[PDB]
């Protein structure tokens, strides 16, 4: 094809840099645009080169353009949880509309949330309309890998942020319709750490 | 300068006419009608230069576009394949090289109608030993029996919805795994202070927005028809 | 004293798919460069042609042309999307360029465009205009290429800038050409018309600055009738003269610069 | 569209038996599409050399043709033109003396 990106996926730690790439064949090549797109979403301009040499800066965002190189660069300083998306390089043959844009493939990236605060633990949460039916919640540990009978039902690691507080957790539910089935028995399918809490 | 499209989510069966729209107020005489798909880059279908006319794109096969009016562009599927399973993407613009995107439209196109089913949706309350424990309180979300997996969870307090202290699984996971066509469940989490938990004036609720089959479509089976609908669950608050 | 040059180009578009660009350069009525549609490089028509730039230079400055051919047409073909049904194919589109070098150092450029074999189109400061006469739906087209800032950049630097620094370089560098004398071939004959029209042919003079008269003796032929100055393929220039009988006295008279003042008469 | 011009004429004063170049000079036509042939008694001459198409400042195309020839006192030489503007191509004959 003719844009290019590397790498196609990275993982990064919270407070880490990163640089994306962008290569290119497109002639002419009028403008560089990054787009950030979300899971499920839609495109979010992040900036637009113009120049032969280039450089451009949004916040925590920067980019460069090399037109002889037929070269982008895309730095993010300092990532946060929300940086987790897709970010895609398009370039445009013209400046008008009669051009066409370039689009690349795209490269994922995700960000490892740091937990201060590590509390691990399993709760027992139950319906709001029927008492009988429950769940089984793991919840605030650090970076532990939890694993998935036939019939009991486990949900990856998830990430919350509780914007106003700063505080950020982890968790995985967990639930069957099987008897005999019970939260102190749910995640011992999974390495979980020693002093995870299990109230009465 | 924001472009609309229309369904932003829809649920066919293969052969069956299927319209995708898109809408901008914006006078402008350019609209374009891209394709998503993983591994590849966006990919133009059709273009129009204005009202009453349309340009093939780079990959036009199995598509009709059409221009109506300045305001309206259309991508019109005759008879869906499975192949056009995809997220598609609509922009316009003057005659500046900036194309301004919508929303995106996710389409599926299944074989067989058949197995369409709306799911079971149940909110279960935070626990009390979380409550002593931490001090904050997790409301967890089930949508359960439901295919196929084309969902939007979102979070209500008070008639808002509110996205601190949520987080939704990037997927489905399948009940049946062995089976081909498995009814999908969905699980999500809301995270409060048990102080806001407490008050019994807070209202939670629950959303579940599920796309499946329309007032167009027929339907013969014994059960009731699995139109695109909301499904929810709610809880008040308490001491 | 004053040379104009001229990049002349010619653009023919048969249907959607078919299409053909065909350059030409001339300094002056001599042809400098030209560039085939088959070529993918322009071609050198003088020793001299590359003027007083570098390879590099010149290098860089044909690799924007050949961008240039490539989007033209692409450019012209959207244009045509754009204006259906009101305008289609077959298409002519042709293009002049270039500026005319004057005294003193000085210069005024252009940048010419016609439709169908009409003039419509000009360049003129900072962006694309129609001219008196081009018909209403041309707005829209120029409207689109005055959105690209970049051709506009462009244009204005070879327009203003790189167009007489190029031509000044020319003019340097084939001196010996430019200012290249010919010597004149004169031949008398006669055809029968409604009393018998004696022609005088002159043949292989440059530079294109002529003289031909009928005399009798002294006394200069009110009835000379000069024709259109007519090319010879080894860059001269043909004239023929005619007088509208009695024939005996009268000779055909041909100044140049040339001969060196003494004109030559040729008695028939 | 405008039909073509066309203008026969030596290089050097025509004598019979002497090597000479003929030119053929078609001018102001339009669309630039041509055909131009230079014939020998009706004969279509081979490696007839051909100028590069150009336009003049009325934005009428021209083109030069040329070839080299011995004239002699019967010998017929002509140009022929193929264009979209006429129905029949058309021929003019070369004429010495005029
Ligand atoms: C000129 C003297 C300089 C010295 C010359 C040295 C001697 C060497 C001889 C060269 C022989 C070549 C002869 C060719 C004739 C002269 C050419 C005309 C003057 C040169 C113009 C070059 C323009 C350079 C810019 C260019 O290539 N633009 C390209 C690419 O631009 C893109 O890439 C660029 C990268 O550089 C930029 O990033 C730009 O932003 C982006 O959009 C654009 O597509 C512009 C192409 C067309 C621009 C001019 C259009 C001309 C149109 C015809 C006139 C107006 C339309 C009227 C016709 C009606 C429309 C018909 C269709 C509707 C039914
Ligand atoms: C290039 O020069 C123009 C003016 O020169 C004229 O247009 C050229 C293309 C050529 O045809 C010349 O022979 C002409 O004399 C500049 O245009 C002026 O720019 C200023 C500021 O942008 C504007 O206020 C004036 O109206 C313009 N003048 C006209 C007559 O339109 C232009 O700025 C020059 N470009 C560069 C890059 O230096
Ligand atoms: C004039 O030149 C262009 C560009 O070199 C030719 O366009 C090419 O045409 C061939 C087949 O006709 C294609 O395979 C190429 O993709 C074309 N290249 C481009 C850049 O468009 C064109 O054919 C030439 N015109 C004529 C009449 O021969
Ligand atoms: C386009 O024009 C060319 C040249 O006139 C002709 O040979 C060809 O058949 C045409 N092609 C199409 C697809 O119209
Ligand atoms: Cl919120």
């Amino acid at each position: 094809t003719q844009v290019e990106q590397s790498p196609q996926s990275l993982v990064v730690r919270q407070g880490e840099n990163c640089v994306l790439q962008c290569n290119y064949s497109v002639t002419p090549d009028n403008h560089l645009r990054w787009f950030k797109q979300d899971t499920g979403k839609g495109l979010v301009s992040l900036t637009v080169l113009v120049d032969q040499k280039d450089k451009t800066s949004n916040g925590r965002y920067s980019a460069t353009l090399d037109k002889d190189a037929k070269h982008s660069t895309l730095h993010i300083t300092a990532t946060l949880l929300d940086d987790t998306a897709t970010y895609i390089c398009v370039v445009g043959d013209r400046g008008s509309a009669l051009g066409r844009l370039h689009f690349g493939a795209g490269t994922q990236l995700i960000v490892i949330p740091d937990i201060q605060n590590p509390d691990p633990a399993v709760y027992q949460l139950r319906d709001s309309k029927s008492s009988d039916k429950s769940v089984c919640l793991f919840t605030d540990f650090d970076s532990q890998t939890n694993v998935s009978d036939s019939d009991v039902y486990i949900t990856d690691k998830c990430v919350l942020d509780m914007r106003s507080m700063d505080f950020k957790s982890n968790s995985a539910v967990a639930w069957s319709n099987k008897s005999d089935f019970a939260c102190a028995n749910a995640f011992n399918n999974s390495i979980i750490p020693e002093d995870t809490f299990f109230p009465s | 300068a924001a472009v609309t499209q229309s369904p932003r989510n829809k649920v066919a069966v293969t052969g069956g006419k299927v319209t995708l729209s898109c809408n901008q107020t914006n006078n402008h005489n350019n609209m374009y009608w891209y394709r998503q798909d993983t591994g590849h880059g966006l990919r133009l279908i059709h273009y129009s230069y204005g009202a009453g006319s349309t340009e093939k794109g780079d990959i036009p096969d199995g598509y009709k576009a059409s221009r109506p009016s300045q305001e309206n562009f259309s991508l019109i599927l005759e008879l869906a394949t499975p192949s056009q399973t995809s997220v598609y993407f609509c922009a316009s613009g003057d005659e500046g090289y900036t194309q301004y995107f919508g929303p995106g439209t996710r389409l599926l196109v299944l074989e067989d109608l058949r197995n369409v089913t709306p799911p079971k949706v149940s909110l279960f309350e935070p626990s009390k030993a979380e409550i002593s424990h931490t001090q904050k309180a997790t409301l967890v979300c089930l949508a359960t029996g439901f295919y196929p997996d084309h969902v939007e969870l979102s979070w209500w307090v008070n008639g808002k919805e509110v996205h601190s202290g949520v987080c939704t699984d990037p997927q489905p996971l399948k009940e049946q795994p062995a089976l081909n066509d498995s009814r999908y469940s969905l699980s999500s989490r809301l995270r409060v202070s048990a102080t806001f938990w407490q008050n019994p004036r807070n209202h939670f609720r629950c959303q579940v927005q599920f796309y499946g089959l329309s007032e167009n479509d027929e339907w013969t089976q014994d059960r009731a028809k699995p139109v695109t609908q909301i499904v929810s669950a709610e809880a008040w608050g308490r001491a | 004293k004053n040379y104009t040059f001229r990049c002349l180009q010619m653009s023919s578009f048969a249907n959607r798919s078919w299409s053909r660009t065909d350059s030409v350069v001339w300094l002056g009525d001599l042809q400098t460069h030209r560039w085939s549609n088959d070529s993918a490089t322009i071609s050198f028509t003088k020793p001299w042609s590359q003027g007083k730039l570098s390879n590099q230079q010149w290098e860089k400055l044909q690799h924007m042309f050949q961008v240039y051919r490539v989007s033209f047409t692409r450019d012209i073909q959207e244009l045509v999307k754009m204006m259906s049904p009101k305008e289609d194919y077959p298409i002519e589109i042709q293009l002049s360029a270039g500026c005319e070098m004057y005294p003193g150092n000085a210069s005024e450029s252009f940048l010419h465009v016609a439709f169908q074999g009409k003039y419509v189109v000009r360049f003129w400061g900072t962006s694309w205009q129609t001219v008196p006469g081009a018909p209403s739906w041309l707005d829209l087209p120029i409207k689109v290429l005055n959105a690209d800032q970049g051709t506009s950049a462009t244009v204005q630097m070879l327009l203003n800038d790189t167009c007489p620094l190029f031509v000044r370089g020319l003019l340097e560098a084939g001196k010996s050409d430019l200012e290249k004398q010919e010597k004149p071939v004169a031949w008398l004959s006669s055809v029968p018309s409604s009393h018998r029209q004696l022609v005088c042919h002159v043949s292989g003079f440059y530079p294109k600055p002529v003289w031909v008269m009928w005399m009798r003796g002294d006394q200069e032929q009110q009835g000379t009738h000069r024709g259109d100055f007519l090319p010879n393929a080894d860059e001269t220039w043909y004239l023929q003269a005619t007088l509208d009988g009695e024939e005996a006295g009268l000779a055909c008279r041909v100044k140049h610069s040339s001969l060196g003042g003494q004109d030559i008469i040729l008695y028939w | 569209q405008k039909t073509p011009q066309i203008q026969v004429y030596s290089r050097h004063p025509p004598e019979n038996g002497k090597p000479n170049i003929l030119n053929c000079y078609v001018t102001q036509f339009h669309p630039p599409h041509i055909e131009i042939q230079m014939l020998k008694n009706g004969k279509k001459i081979p490696k007839v050399e051909m100028s590069d198409m150009s336009f003049s400042k009325d934005w009428s195309f021209y083109i030069l043709a040329h070839t080299e020839f011995t004239p002699t006192e019967t010998d017929t030489y002509a140009c022929r033109v193929k264009h979209a503007s006429m129905a029949e191509p058309k021929t003019v004959y070369w004429d010495r003396d005029m």
